RNA sequence: UGCCUGGCGGCCGUAGCGCGGUGGUCCCACCUGACCCCAUGCCGAACUCAGAAGUGAAACGCCGUAGCGCCGAUGGUAGUGUGGGGUCUCCCCAUGCGAGAGUAGGGAACUGCCAGGCA
RNA sequence: CAAACUGCGAAUACCGGAGAAUGUUAUCACGGGAGACACACGGCGGGUGCUAACGUCCGUC
RNA sequence: UCCUCCUAAAGAGUAACGGAGGAGCACGAAGGUUGGCUAAUCCUGGUCGGACAUCAGGAGGUUAGUGCAAUGGCAUAAGCC
């Protein structure tokens, strides 16, 4: 019922990250199961007005990327220590 | 051997019918006993530890050990080397003769006798007390007696709960609490 | 524990005889059963070995463990070690007390044709 | 004074017999084949050949060994 | 050789700790006297002289339990060599190397030789 | 939270074995002839100083 | 005069009238060989016992000890018989 939008990601690297950072995105990984985990890069603007809503904690993320639908759950999300800027968030194919 | 024929006859039996045990030896079995004697009082004389030595070795049929200091406390002014006391570890026919000849006379005539207490227990069924008034004992006569004087007396058992201990209490009939 | 004691107080000698790097001589004692081998320098290879249990060598004896048992064992190694080339092992008695049936059986292997 | 201390000789170097491998103040390192340890806890070479170093033991302990060439 | 048991090595918390179950076919342990082989700071305490009288229990081998505990990614973060810039107490730009911790995952380990027994 | 704290643990530095390549052998040793034996400023990682510094001293360029 | 910890920046060395300390010892055993044992700390019971003489048991696994002040190491013990 939530929908997400997502970007392949071609780019490795603390470089990459402050490149992402720059043009205001941020990566992330999905993690889980026999199949290699993947690196995706999202936005900030539209992944914060999605992580504002308070059912994130317990809700199924429907991750749309190379117009495949998969199931994940974000268990740990990493913070700036004060700034309010998300850097990079971690999911499970749950 | 003695004591531990009839013990095999009926103590075993006994313990083994009230606990339906399966295994022949699950029957507690003694290891040793142990007669020390921590007065703490042989910094002032050491005559009286040697004393006590030879009335032990007399009373038993073995010649007890000596035992240094352990760790040394500023409060009590003890060293480290300084004998304190000795134990006698009983084992085979002299435990058994000893036993018996203490279970025979000794325990019973005891002034203030309010009996054993059965839940004293080191954690595993050892029963470790002391008892004064060493008089009391029919080998110490009054030709030979220096003091009022204590001892210490353990029971040694290969068994590892305080149940199997009341299981031998009850077998040596356990007089009261 | 016994079995742990014996095995920590064989541990000297083991690690003693590692740097010389010589094939060595063990027994294992027990009132029910004696056990021996001789060590490869390596430490994971056995040139020969025999058991009082086994009746090949406990054929003439009346019993696996006694005495004339750990003598005869003892002669029976040694004269399978000369026989194979050993080439002067070493002794190690596995952290026991060289006393009882171990003497008995290192002064057979020693009168069977040994210089250790 | 500044006393010296170090590793003298590392891994996979060749070195001579009697020649000291490490020079350690307590024991860090342990002698393993063809090492020999003196009494002021020094690890001296007993044979020609290269220095290797390896971790075993309970503790996770270092030793020095030596391999012939 | 399919399985069980003990010894000879590595691996040294994937082998460790807590709980339950099983074991006498073989092996191992429990046993009294020791004046005899051996010896006690007393003690047969350890070891040793007879082996099953019986047992598998204190201990010990094995299996389950991922409970305690342990190892541990990809990525990210902190950091740093090289040249420059800024508002030069510090930060950023391009590039290389890259933490810890944590997550996923792993696992009740495995391997070579000898000896006995169950076939 | 830590200079006489690490159940963990970088970058960087250094040694040794093999190696295509380059620097006029650029490397080392011997004998003779030397000069100095009072360095300053800036960059990098620290100490002292009051985590007052643009004060002071270290290793390197 | 000698030695120990930072400074001394994960090789070694590395300085200021920098920050902090110990010593001029000692053995005919406190050395060697072989055979054996293995701490401080708490709890249980204990005329003497005040929690803090020592004892039997359980946990602990080197914070004890390892002669000097300190550093590195020592359980296979370099600790003890």
């Amino acid at each position: 019922m939530f929908t997400i939008n997502a970007e392949v990601r071609k780019e490795q690297g603390k470089g990459a990250s402050r490149r992402l950072r720059a043009a205001n995105k941020f990566p992330a990984i999905i993690y889980g199961g026999k199949e290699a985990p993947l690196a995706i890069e999202l936005d900030h603007d539209k992944v914060m007005n999605m992580q504002a809503k308070a059912e994130f904690y317990s809700e199924v993320l429907t991750i749309v990327v190379d117009g495949k639908e998969i199931k994940v759950k974000a268990q740990d999300v990493q913070r700036h220590p004060y700034k309010p800027k998300l850097q990079h968030i971690d999911f499970v194919r749950a | 051997a003695k004591l531990h024929d009839y013990y095999k006859d009926e103590v075993v039996k006994k313990l083994m019918t009230e606990f339906n045990y399966n295994s022949v030896m699950q029957v507690p079995r003694v290891e040793k006993i142990t007669l020390n004697m921590g007065v703490g009082e042989a910094i002032a004389d050491k005559k009286l530890l040697d004393n006590a030595a030879a009335d032990l070795a007399a009373i038993s049929g073995q010649k007890p050990l000596i035992t240094k200091a352990r760790k040394s406390v500023a409060g009590f002014k003890i060293r480290q080397g300084y004998p304190i006391g000795c134990k006698v570890t009983l084992r085979g026919e002299r435990m058994w003769e000893f036993f018996e000849r203490l279970i025979t006379i000794a325990v019973p005539r005891i002034r203030d006798f309010r009996g054993l207490s059965a839940k004293s227990f080191d954690g595993r069924g050892n029963y470790s007390m002391g008892v004064r008034e060493q008089i009391i004992f029919p080998e110490i006569d009054y030709d030979k007696v220096d003091r009022v004087r204590g001892l210490d007396i353990t029971i040694t058992t290969t068994a590892k709960s305080d149940e199997e201990g009341r299981a031998l209490l009850a077998a040596f009939d356990f007089p009261f609490r | 524990d016994k079995k742990s004691a014996r095995i920590r107080r064989a541990t000297r000698a083991r690690r003693k005889l590692q740097e010389l790097g010589a094939t060595r001589l063990v027994v294992h004692r027990t009132p029910r059963h004696i056990y021996a081998q001789v060590i490869a320098p390596n430490g994971s290879e056995v040139l020969v070995a025999a058991s009082t249990v086994e009746k090949a060598i406990a054929e003439q004896l009346k019993y696996t463990g006694n005495k004339d048992a750990a003598a005869a064992v003892g002669k029976a190694v040694a004269e399978r070690a000369l026989e194979k080339g050993i080439k002067d092992v070493s002794f190690d008695r596995s952290g026991f007390q060289y006393h009882g049936r171990v003497q008995a059986l290192a002064d057979a292997a020693r009168e069977a044709g040994l210089q250790f | 004074e500044a006393k010296r201390l170090g590793v003298k000789r590392f891994g996979g170097e060749s070195v001579l017999a009697g020649s000291i491998i490490v020079r350690q103040r307590g024991t860090k390192f342990h002698a393993g084949a063809n090492v020999g340890c003196g009494r002021d806890h020094t690890l001296f070479a007993k044979a020609d050949g290269k220095v290797k170093f390896e971790v075993k033991g309970p503790k996770n302990r270092k030793f020095i060994s030596i391999e012939a060439e």
